[PDB]
């Protein structure tokens, strides 16, 4: 980003993502509703600490010079005129604005001063989430296996990238010619062999992921139906202003039909359980929404 | 040991010494039989007052800790330090769950409202601020003091907060409407410490001062204010009048409080002594050579017969009462 | 102010227009245009050129009418008593109440607010006015001619700059809520950046980047967006034309999204500046990594 | 869709389907309130509840204090008419998000369906809409569910029949409001308060006439007293038109009479041209509620005494609106 | 407002006087909603006064008005006189009606 | 002793009116506000 | 920003708190009250007359 | 009380750039002080394992450090032939006593807190004044390098262990060796006496008979490079029990604060805690990857710290 971002996330996942990214940099979470927002802002500006500010709908115009980067360089210092006092702006300072209302309106100057980042739910993401949820609920072993394989594939790809980079670095760093020093040959042989077993692990994890994909194909229509149902729920606000439903409502409906379903007490067949889950999903969605 | 008459006695029980800097304040845990002391080494050590055994240290503050307090349940500890920060401690897990900034200078006092959902603090920038426990947001800023505000203490029901400052005055504020109910100005020097009168002493205070019984039935909140002119004054918040002046300390008064039974006044000063006052006769009964240097604070346990006094000699002492 | 600015013909014309009014007595500006178009920055730059002192009210959430009155008292005391040339740059978003507009209307029209100074403030103002008159060389003792001199000094020294977005209904409402805003103020319609301005900004900013392709083939149907684009365009000119088309595409996208009933965020010239900055940074980074 | 024809089961939903952090938004069309339902729910669940009426600054103060106390003590809080403070509603929604209340804590926000209610609060809580029941069967089921069982089953065995007749009368009167020019002359506020007043009148006069006797003769029931009271004060109080009063009197003399205890009494006549509604022969609450549940799903304005074509234009309009709604959010 | 209604209700309860409040819909809707609480408390205090088990030798029946315990005389009553035909008048909340 | 220390800030432009204003401030604080003031001043501060 | 001040024979009696180092610690590290403003003193400051 | 270190560790404190020689506990504060061979003394906080400061006044390798009863002073000795007195409030060297020729091995302050005792290669023990710094009386009798020296609980009795196979106990008043013990198989290196909490516990452990006065008399403990720990009687001078089982050279011995178990380290790379009354608790605990040099027991807190040659100081919980 060039302009300081403004995050729109009703679910609140983006806020936690930002706090996790800047946790090592000692990010401070505050709000415009806090009376002492000035003190936190000044401390962040002076010490160059990342800052996350919530409730941007109550935006404080004191941030206008900060957002506009209206700095005054003089004598090696970078001065920012927050209010009536001058503050040495550390280059490591960064501010993120966040809100949980996707329907909030902003004045044009605020729209100009920030980089809007909208975290909206998509059909593919919702389908993936619902598929993962149903796999965890009905086939916990398969879900655990899938998580383990995703972790292993991530680690294996990291290892392959590191090995390729190290091999290129070693070939670049030779002060002379390869066979002059045997340690170069040792390093190249080690890197190539490591790439070998990591690749073999890649094919074995790939075939296990293939069987995991095959066993999970049965629950895809349920995830598609979940996405369609939720996006019908979200579009219900077009016919009446009172029909405001969040993603957490549909997630609660899905959790109720999965775990708190009275019709799954004695049923053990997977196909029967899936059919019951679909029927009761439609029934519970209508019952709760209407 | 009369269930509401014990006073501390010169044979000390334990003299706990683990602090590397002068002890600022000492308090008692309302529920557990545990004692907490804050010092100037940015540490908040936790002691057991029955066996006199150190338990653990609560670090995290950058500069000297100036005040500590517990909520009614004892499940939260609020501490303020000289680094302009107020920290909320989860006393079950002994971790700092929230750090609150916003004061412009040294914060010299902190207290948790009786409802437990707000934190009141006083600092050197001549302001008193109120913070939410859940969110940590500042919601009020009681301005009006002309100098460094040293103490802030809410009353029993939490509707009133009293404060003392270097401006030689004691102010009583209304939490709901932020107005200054009264400005008690009779001390000739800087006021150090204040304390509210418990409901169990209202009748005793009314009969000692000769105050006629009000037709409302409530004698009105009573306030004490130890100051550096070596005097202790009892006030009537409703009328703004000084009921009595207690004389007898040889130096600046650092702490003052009532006996939980509401029959005596316990106060510590920089004259190295801890004194028990009989406000019925406006005279001092017993004087204890508490420490070998200045005595910074004292606390009186609500039920158990025990008194704790912190001091600048880096020693925290527990006194048996008989 | 250490903020880079790209200069095109419209910026030069606008700074000339602003400099003209700032040299006139009782000269007030009414700058109308999309936010982020440089109105405040240009006003501050011109005020610095003419020696004016830029004053802006530091509005916040708790800002109220008394704070506005005290800011007005401060700026009037500086402008009249101290004989200081002040450019009072005030934005529409700074108006939290109709009392703000009433005070502003009175100040622009008469040059003085009859009820702003009272009690101790009035006496302090009168003593300061006496000191200023003694400094200037005038002999004034009674309060009436002192106030007249203060009003004359404020008229000669104080300049007020008004910046607001082009809202038709808002403009019509302000035409009646603040009559002096349209009679005592010179209305300059900055508007949004035109196609020529966007093209010039793109050309100036992307000058450092290579953007050179000798074997570039000019298409038979060139999607000409800038009217004055050369007939045999070069690769750089085509790139800048594409950037201008991207900006216009966002404009059309918001137009369509508002037509369907959706919620739209206005595109400002700051969006174009971010776009060109991102283009330059990405070009440099990709070239370096590839090499 | 048969689940929505039954009265709302607030107990199960509040106990299980509602998290403590989620406020229970209970929107109601004008003429209906959900405060009584929640007060009854708290009474039957022996749970202390604090009810605060929004509209004053000290009202907001008590609301804040009650919420702060209840999130820790696990009590219930009612805030009625919250639609009058949209900004305070936004502040409350922001406060509720950063909150970890007790497991038994519940917050009920009683408001009417107003466009000024913040969208974020609507998304934060669970909405329940209270409105006229769709059918005569549904209305009578709601009436029977609201009235306690012990209240109906008193010493006189004729009390159950009187309560059933009153429920049928209330359903007929309230359902005629859907046809504003034909059913009445204007949208009268015939609601739950009128039903409670009528039930109290029935209880008082039955106790006065029957000195604890197990059974009373149908002609000894004070028919004139009940008819006059329900025509003058309870239901006729809101009526300001002489012909609306005449219609109410006609209904009262048709229903509240000694013939209503006969086996061949007809609640309605020629509803479909041949069949007519028949008075149940039961003498207890259970038989009457079973008969109510056994009512046919098909309903026509002839049940209310109106012509069968009184709903043709209304049904066509609702069909067109349904088509437009389906087309609008495709 | 709420405070004036509370003080008037306290006076009526202590005196035992009938309160006829003409043009009651000229109040603000929020004020009517707030006043509904005081009216409901007064009505509940009157209702518990009328039960047979109450004895005059026991403590007098009191209700919570303006954060105070005020005695409620059985003789008092609250009447509101209104004309809903005037446009611009407030609409009384359902809990008040 | 609790006294409030007051020291006049002299400079090159410090003249009689500034000293009069400082004296007025000290007298107002010590006579109207009942504030104990230790007015510390040095012979170098006596410019006239 | 180390500072060099010439013409010390016209010494301005405002550096007296600066020259005497009349600072107070805590509440912002080093605090200097130059006149009526509580300035935060930079440890790298040095003045030559 | 019955505290016993556990195999899990809390912190592995590594700040020294040369092998750690001795580690001690502050008498009152929650402070750990470690002396190493890089001429530096480092200060740690054992509760949270945070480095605090270093005392780099010494020239050569620092050998032994000791506090006083109040913990207000720190006496240190090094191979640079000098003894440095450290003022623990300002952490600055305040008195540097010279003499006492060649590498100084041990240093200790009597509970009186007015005089200091030190040992060195020059086969003699010197006595210093903390107030002035003058060696008033010099102790002679050791024929070889003296390794460790330790006083009593009231500043009257002193024992010194040396390479000459002798552990000989001395008196302040008459400056005479009342008890001389030459019976170890190889060189004795570490000594530490018995607190008053363990005088009664010896009676049923050894069956010793009380004298006419009834007091069991002062006891002696001495670990020797012959892999044996032996606990002695100062009053008489006879052996009471021999503890055998250390794999390699022993480096430091001391008694549990409760006076019930024996806790000592050795060059066997492991920390071994032993019971002497009943020979029951024979726990062996691996502590360091390399030779273990010194150790200490907190008087009240359930913490023990060990110094090793592997550049690290480790803190163990007690349970
Ligand atoms: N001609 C320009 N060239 C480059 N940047 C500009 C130019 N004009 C405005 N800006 C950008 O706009 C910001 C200031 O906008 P501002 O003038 O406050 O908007 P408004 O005109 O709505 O007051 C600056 O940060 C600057 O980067």
């Amino acid at each position: 980003f060039n302009r300081y971002p403004l995050i729109i996330d009703p679910s609140g996942q983006a806020t936690e993502f930002i706090m996790n990214e800047y946790k090592d940099r000692k990010i401070t979470r505050t709000s415009f509703l806090d009376d002492a927002f000035r003190k936190n802002l000044e401390s962040a500006l002076r010490f160059g600490n990342p800052l996350l500010v919530q409730d941007v709908e109550s935006y404080d115009p004191v941030l206008n010079p900060v957002l506009n980067r209206e700095v005054r360089r003089t004598g090696g210092r970078v001065l920012i005129t927050l209010g009536d006092q001058d503050i040495d702006l550390s280059p490591s300072f960064v501010i993120f604005l966040s809100t949980r209302d996707p329907t909030v309106e902003f004045p044009p100057d605020l729209c100009s001063r920030v980089t809007f980042v909208n975290f909206t739910v998509t059909r593919s993401s919702l389908q993936s989430q619902c598929l993962n949820e149903v796999l965890k609920a009905e086939r916990p072993d398969v879900d655990e296996k899938r998580s383990d394989l995703l972790k292993l594939q991530g680690e294996f790809q990291l290892r392959l990238r590191q090995l390729e980079k190290s091999l290129l670095q070693a070939l670049n760093e030779v002060k002379g010619r390869i066979l002059d020093d045997d340690t170069i040959i040792t390093t190249l042989e080690n890197l190539k062999r490591e790439a070998a077993e990591v690749t073999r692990k890649v094919e074995e994890t790939d075939i296990v992921m293939q069987e995991v994909e095959t066993v999970s194909q049965q629950y895809l229509p349920l995830s598609t139906a979940c996405s369609s149902i939720y996006f019908t729920m979200e579009s219900l606000k077009q016919i009446h202003f009172l029909y405001q439903y969040s993603l957490q409502f549909f997630l609660d409906i899905y959790h109720n039909v999965l775990y708190e379903n009275p019709n799954l007490k004695g049923v053990t067949d997977h196909t029967q359980r899936l059919s019951i889950i679909t029927k009761d999903l439609f029934q519970v969605a209508f019952n709760r929404v209407a | 040991r009369d269930p509401k008459e014990w006073i501390p006695r010169p044979p000390e029980k334990y003299a706990l010494s683990g602090h590397r800097s002068p002890v600022t304040r000492v308090i008692f845990h309302p529920v557990f039989s545990v004692m907490v002391s804050a010092s100037e080494d940015a540490t908040i050590k936790v002691w057991d007052y029955e066996t006199g055994d150190f338990e653990r240290t609560l670090k995290g503050h950058t500069d000297s800790v100036q005040d500590i307090s517990f909520d009614h349940s004892g499940k939260l500890l609020a501490s303020c330090s000289a680094d302009m920060t107020i920290k909320l401690w989860d006393f079950q897990g002994f971790e700092c769950i929230r750090t609150m900034h916003g004061h412009d200078h040294n914060v010299s006092s902190v207290a948790i409202m009786p409802n437990g959902d707000h934190i009141v603090s006083a600092s050197r920038d001549k302001t008193i601020k109120m913070w939410e426990v859940q969110t940590g947001y500042c919601v009020k800023t009681f301005t009006g003091h002309r100098e460094w505000v040293r103490m802030v203490r809410p009353n029993q029901d939490g509707t009133l907060i009293a404060s003392c400052s270097n401006d030689q005055t004691v102010r009583v504020w209304v939490v709901a409407t932020k107005e200054c109910k009264a400005e008690l100005r009779e001390h000739e020097h800087v006021v150090e410490c204040i304390s509210w009168a418990p409901e169990s002493s209202y009748s005793s205070i009314s009969e000692a001062t000769g105050s006629e019984t009000k037709k409302s039935g409530k004698p009105g909140p009573f306030l004490l204010s130890g100051s550096r002119d070596k005097t202790i004054k009892m006030w009537d918040v409703s009328t703004g009048m000084c009921l009595m002046t207690l004389v007898g300390h040889d130096n600046w008064v650092r702490g003052v409080l009532f006996h939980s039974g509401g029959k005596f006044i316990l106060s510590c000063a920089d004259d190295k002594t801890l004194r028990v006052w009989d406000y019925k006769n406006k005279r001092c009964m017993k004087t204890l050579n508490a420490h070998e240097h200045f005595v910074t604070s004292l606390d009186f346990h609500k039920t158990a017969p025990y008194v704790v006094t912190g001091s600048v000699d880096q020693t925290v002492k527990v006194w048996e009462c008989r | 102010l250490d903020v880079p600015l790209v200069l095109f013909n419209e910026v030069l014309d606008h700074v000339l227009r602003i400099d003209r009014i700032f040299r006139q007595p009782q000269g007030h500006l009414l700058l109308i245009g999309v936010s982020g178009a440089g109105k405040t920055t240009l006003s501050r730059f011109v005020a610095w050129m003419n020696g004016l002192s830029v004053y802006q009210i530091k509005v916040h959430r708790k800002y109220t009418g008394e704070d506005f009155d005290e800011d007005l008292r401060t700026v009037l005391r500086r402008s009249g008593c101290k004989n200081e040339k002040i450019a009072f740059i005030m934005d529409e978003s700074n108006v939290l109440d109709s009392g703000f507009l009433e005070r502003m209307n009175t100040l622009l029209a008469n040059g003085e607010v009859p009820g702003l100074f009272e009690g101790d403030e009035y006496a302090t103002l009168m003593t300061q006015c006496k000191e200023g008159a003694q400094k200037e060389g005038l002999m004034l003792d009674s309060h009436e001619e002192l106030y007249k001199w203060f009003t004359s000094q404020v008229i000669r020294n104080l300049h007020v700059v008004f910046t607001m977005n082009p809202s038709s209904e808002g403009l019509k409402d302000r035409a009646a809520t603040s009559p002096a805003l349209f009679n005592r103020c010179v209305l300059n319609w900055f508007g949004d950046w035109s196609t020529e301005a966007l093209y010039q900004v793109g050309k100036e900013f992307t000058s450092k980047m290579d953007l050179e392709k000798p074997n570039y083939i000019v298409p038979d149907y060139m999607p000409v967006v800038y009217d004055k684009l050369p007939q045999p365009p070069s690769h750089r000119e085509a790139i800048v034309n594409s950037c201008v088309f991207v900006h216009q595409t966002l404009h059309q996208a918001n137009a369509r999204l508002a037509k369907r009933g959706g919620r739209t965020m206005a595109i400002t010239p700051r969006h174009y500046l971010d776009f060109i900055n991102h283009y330059a940074n990405l070009f440099h980074e990709k070239r370096s990594e590839l090499e | 869709m048969s689940i929505m024809e039954q009265p709302l089961d607030l107990t199960h939903i509040v106990g299980t389907e509602v998290k403590p952090n989620t406020p229970v938004l209970m929107c109601s069309v004008p003429g209906y309130d959900a405060s009584g339902h929640v007060e009854d729910l708290a009474a039957e669940q022996n749970t202390q509840i604090t009810s605060i009426a929004i509209g004053s600054a000290e009202g907001f103060n008590q609301a804040d204090k009650a919420i702060n106390t209840a999130v820790k003590s696990g009590r219930w809080v009612m805030l009625k008419n919250v639609h009058l403070a949209p900004g305070w509603l936004m502040q409350l929604e922001k406060k509720l998000h950063s909150l970890q209340p007790h497991a038994c804590f519940r917050l009920f926000l009683t408001m009417e369906i107003n466009p000024k209610v913040p969208v974020n609060l609507l998304r934060a809580g669970r909405i329940f809409v209270f409105e006229p029941p769709p059918g005569v069967k549904a209305n009578m089921l709601r009436t029977f569910s609201s009235i306690p069982v012990s209240r109906i089953c008193k010493s006189p065995n004729e009390r159950a029949r009187l309560y059933f007749l009153l429920a049928w009368f209330h359903a007929i009167i309230q359902e005629r409001l859907r046809y504003a020019p034909l059913g009445w002359s204007k949208k009268y506020e015939f609601g739950e308060s009128d039903l409670r007043s009528a039930c109290d009148t029935v209880d008082t006069w039955l106790d006065d006439t029957a000195k604890g006797r197990q059974n009373i003769s149908p002609d000894k029931i004070p028919w004139s007293a009940l008819k006059t009271l329900m025509a003058q004060s309870i239901y006729g109080g809101r009526v300001d038109n002489e012909f609306d009063q005449r219609l109410l009197n006609t209904f009262l003399e048709r229903l509240f009479t000694t013939r209503s205890f006969d086996s061949e009494f007809k609640l309605a006549c020629k509803v479909d041209g041949h069949k007519d509604i028949q008075m149940p022969d039961g003498i207890r609450r259970e038989e009457f509620v079973q008969w109510v549940e056994l009512l046919p799903d098909t309903q026509t304005p002839s049940w209310l005494g109106l012509p069968n074509n009184a709903e043709r234009v209304l049904l066509t309009t609702q069909g067109v609106d349904m088509i437009s709604k389906m087309l609008k959010m495709q | 407002d709420f405070q004036a209604m509370g003080r008037i209700f306290v006076g009526l309860c202590q005196v035992g006087a009938w309160g006829c409040f003409d043009e009651f819909n000229r109040l603000e809707e929020r004020m009517l909603s707030a006043v509904s609480q005081q009216v409901q408390c007064i009505q509940e205090a009157l209702r518990e006064h009328s039960n047979p088990n109450y004895d005059k030798t026991s403590a007098p029946i009191t209700c919570e008005l303006l954060n105070k315990q005020v005695k409620v005389s059985p003789d008092m009553a609250i009447f509101i006189t209104m004309n809903p035909g005037y446009a611009g008048r407030s609409n009384l909340p359902d809990n008040l009606k």
